[PDB]
């Protein structure tokens, strides 16, 4: 067994360096930066995963510095962080130690999906309930996340514990200061980027959360294209042509270009007819065109969609308890604190 | 595909 020791500093708590040790180093994946590992920390056993990410000598990494501020349950934790050397010659790389989750979000609606199978509905809630919680908590920081998909949210899938991960496009937005439009993935993106936007809101990442609710209700991508052309022209086809009041809250440059003309899809044929309506009610609150009439994170987890898991006999399928989902915090209900009375049930 | 890890027990 190698064991490999490195200064390092702890993602939460004191500044202190300390020695860290791992071992059972291994590839699991491919990185913008360099190849990511898995390592198990020799003090306590635990996996983590250790992502690099090419420190800037002019500014504080950005993403390094929203991870030290963030402690919530449905976001992946900070262990440790070190720099080093690494692909390129000469350069200085970031080393981010996070806990280790074996699956995604994506990894489960893919099985199913090539199996022609439509994934629980109690699990869509279960994940979908998650994923607005720690998006509700980042935007009580004023954080935007800019790069929602399935692929970045863990899952541990025994016990239903989703994470977000993946950072690196996540900046605090401050209105009036614009923002680059090329952040958020094909298939994810709000159409106000796809406009190519720089004064887009938080709301971005509400639209991406009803674009991966959708996948999973239909068990593949609602909006996809190569282009986004392509992308806009199925964004179209079910809600029809964007009317020119929209198109000014989403980019007023682009009010009086040529667009298709299509009437919406009804949302109730969008979807397979024993889709539950509550879900398609949701996502149809979350996919609006107009940034501002789009759900808030604390407004979606109140949604009558989830109101199954504060049922106090809720149970997982597999026997085991739901996992925590009412430990809300002062932050993360600040948006709307008096939310809590459905947010908390009796219960709890 | 457009996967995050190499491996997964669906594979
Ligand atoms: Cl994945």
């Amino acid at each position: 067994s190698k064991v490999t020791t490195v200064v390092a500093t702890p993602g939460q708590g004191p500044d202190r360096p300390q020695e860290v040790s791992y071992t059972d180093t291994k590839v699991i994946g491919n990185g913008s930066f360099g190849v990511v590992y898995q390592a198990k920390l020799c003090d306590s056993g635990e996996l983590v995963a250790i992502k690099k990410v090419l420190q800037d000598k002019r500014f504080k990494n950005r993403e390094l510095q929203i991870m030290r501020k963030l402690d919530h349950c449905n976001i992946v934790r900070l262990r440790y962080f070190f720099y080093s050397s690494g692909e390129k010659k000469d350069e200085v790389y970031l080393n981010l130690v996070l806990d280790y989750v074996p699956e995604t979000v994506y990894r489960v609606a893919r099985h199913y999906s090539r199996a022609k199978q439509t994934l629980p509905v109690i699990y869509v809630k279960l994940y979908m309930y998650q994923l607005f919680r720690s998006l509700a908590y980042i935007h009580s920081f004023g954080i935007c996340h800019r790069d929602i998909k399935p692929q970045n949210l863990l899952l541990d899938p025994d016990t239903a514990v989703l994470k977000l991960c993946d950072f690196g496009s996540a900046k605090q937005l401050v209105r009036g200061e614009p923002n680059v439009s090329y952040i958020c993935s094909r298939y994810y993106r709000a159409p106000e980027l796809i406009f190519g936007a720089t004064d887009y809101t938080s709301s971005i990442d509400v639209w991406s959360a009803g674009c991966v609710l959708a996948e999973l209700l239909l068990g593949q991508p609602i909006f996809p294209g190569d282009s986004g052309v392509d992308q806009l022209v199925e964004i179209i086809k079910v809600l029809g042509t964007p009317t020119r009041e929209q198109i000014r809250e989403m980019n007023p440059n682009y009010t009086e270009f040529k667009f298709p003309q299509i009437k919406a899809h009804p949302w109730t044929k969008v979807f397979r007819p024993r889709t539950p309506p509550e879900a398609i009610a949701l996502c149809s609150r979350l996919l609006e065109y107009t940034p501002t009439a789009r759900l808030t994170p604390l407004e979606a987890c109140a949604h009558s969609f989830f109101d199954e898991l504060r049922d106090p006999n809720v149970k997982l399928p597999n026997g085991r308890d739901t996992p925590a989902l009412f430990n809300f915090t002062t932050q993360e209900l600040s948006s709307n604190p008096p939310l809590a009375t459905i947010l908390i049930p009796p219960h709890a | 595909e457009n996967f995050r890890f190499f491996a997964s027990r669906y594979c």
